[PDB]
């Protein structure tokens, strides 16, 4: 996409993560499997939630009747009102078929900046205690137990706790 | 012309009354007369359908 994340350096997705929309894949010593961070997911959902909201509920029409009758002798203020219907018909057609295709390319973007944004956060801790080894994953340079895990996806991540044991295992 | 077996014709014609007011026929002939009338009070501005929907 715009963020190149989604169908970009992360070849595809995960039929597996059934938590979120945005998540990790771990797996260590101790036991492996899908987890999804919901921080990312939730503030998705509240946004796409709103968004889909928007467009449906700024449109408020009142009560009108469109069929309006003349007879013979007034075929010109018939057509001034086919004019008025057929206008208002070729105006919100082109609105709607345009609003849906131009907001369906800005969400599509909306998810591929939430999975760059979320491996920039996990990046940015592990700054040289793991490997990028590309396809959107990290390998870590030591030992990275479930409590470790844990905090990388917390943002809790004590850098200076593993550098010790990172800085040898790079040779 | 002849329509529906009538050399002749008949318009129809028709006014509202306010509340209190009077109206007034007066003829020597050629008259349709009215028989009933109708006491009614239109709401807001509505349509009319034509369709072999049901209801
Ligand atoms: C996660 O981050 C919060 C941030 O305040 C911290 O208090 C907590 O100890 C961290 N770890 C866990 C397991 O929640």
């Amino acid at each position: 996409g715009l963020f190149g994340a989604i169908a970009g350096f992360i070849e595809g997705g995960w039929t597996g993560m059934v938590d979120g929309w945005y998540g990790y894949h771990h797996q260590n010593e101790q036991g492996s499997g899908y987890a999804a961070d919901l921080k990312s997911t939730q503030n998705a959902i509240d946004g796409i939630t709103n968004k889909v909201n928007s467009v449906i509920e700024k449109m408020n029409t009142q009560f009108t009747a469109v069929g309006k009758e003349f007879n013979h002798l007034e075929k010109r203020i018939e057509n001034l009102n086919k004019k008025v219907d057929d206008g208002f018909l070729d105006i919100w057609t082109y609105n709607a078929e345009l609003l849906v295709l131009l907001e369906n390319e800005r969400t599509l973007d909306y998810h591929d900046s939430n999975v760059k944004n979320l491996y920039e956060k996990v990046r940015s801790q592990l700054k040289n205690n793991a490997k990028e080894i590309g396809n959107g994953c990290f390998e870590f340079y030591h030992k990275c137990d479930n409590t470790c895990m844990e905090s990388v996806k917390n943002g809790t991540y004590d850098y200076p706790k593993y550098s010790e044991e990172a800085k040898l295992n790079r040779e | 012309p002849k329509v529906r077996d009538q050399e002749g014709r008949m318009n129809y014609y028709w006014t509202l009354v306010e509340p209190g007011d009077k109206i007034t026929f007066e003829a020597t002939g050629n008259l349709v007369v009215p028989r009933y009338a109708f006491a009614m009070e239109r709401n807001a501005g509505s349509g009319i359908i034509i369709s072999d929907t049901p209801v």
